[PDB]
């Protein structure tokens, strides 16, 4: 490809899908870097714990 | 008969509903009478203990929060020498005022008192409404004594109420030397000459 100065490219990545019986997506979410912490109440409905789990 | 020698009153205060009365049943001896909480309000249970040689009555006057008395609980503070603001680490609200009870027991309980401040319900440990460390901190720069106070099973209030009444027995503890009573002369027959 080439871009010159501002020239945007919109390069198109083909991929295929995933497979939800291959992989669970509600593993532990959101993994801390270092184990430990406060443990704090997530503040945060269960359901919305899913979603930020599917889209992390 | 009675024979103690001091006799500090030493408030609970804290929102309501952050577990006060349960902490305070276990863990003085008893009152002798079970009474009624939210007839004139506060209720009081007595604990002696004896530091340095002297003994002691500490008299526990914990406090409701029914709205009612308002008046009444800011004239029960007087004279209030110890304190302990009590919250639970379950709810979170009652951290968002425990800095306004503070400022309302500096207020007129005495001109120098000893907070201390004590986690309630520790017994349900995956639930902890405020990091511990932060109430640590907040404890580190206001001279207030700092314990876990987890619920069943603890003993964290059987040293720390101790050390609490050291820390206020030193602030009045002022000095005393003796009462020894031996000195015996002078049985005579009297030869006066007035």
């Amino acid at each position: 490809y080439h871009v010159e100065a501002s020239h945007t490219s919109r390069i198109i990545v083909p991929i295929k899908k995933i497979d939800y019986k291959k992989y669970n997506f509600e593993n532990t979410p959101i993994p801390r870097i270092f184990p430990g912490r406060q443990f704090i109440q997530s503040g945060l409905n269960e359901e919305q714990t899913i979603e930020m789990r599917q889209k992390f | 008969g009675y024979d103690y020698d001091y006799l500090f009153k030493i408030v609970l205060i804290g929102d309501s509903g952050v577990g006060k009365s349960n902490l305070l049943s276990r863990f003085t001896t008893d009152e002798f009478n079970i009474e009624s909480k939210s007839t004139i309000g506060v209720e009081f249970a007595t604990r002696t203990i004896e530091v340095e040689n002297k003994k002691i009555k500490a008299q526990i006057w914990d406090t409701a929060g029914q709205e009612r008395y308002r008046a009444i609980t800011s004239a029960y503070y007087r004279g209030a020498v110890g304190a302990l603001i009590v919250y639970d680490i379950s709810k979170s609200s009652s951290y968002e005022n425990c800095n306004h009870w503070l400022t309302e027991l500096r207020e007129n309980a005495d001109d120098n008192v000893a907070v201390g401040l004590i986690g309630n319900k520790s017994d349900l440990a995956h639930l902890r409404a405020v990091p511990t460390d932060e109430a640590k901190n907040f404890a580190m720069e206001n001279q207030m004594l700092f314990t876990e106070t987890s619920a069943l099973n603890s003993d964290n209030v059987d040293k720390a109420f101790r050390e609490l009444i050291v820390a206020i027995f030193q602030m009045v503890s002022k000095h005393q030397v003796d009462l020894s009573g031996s000195g015996t002369n002078n049985m005579g027959s009297n030869g006066a000459p007035k």
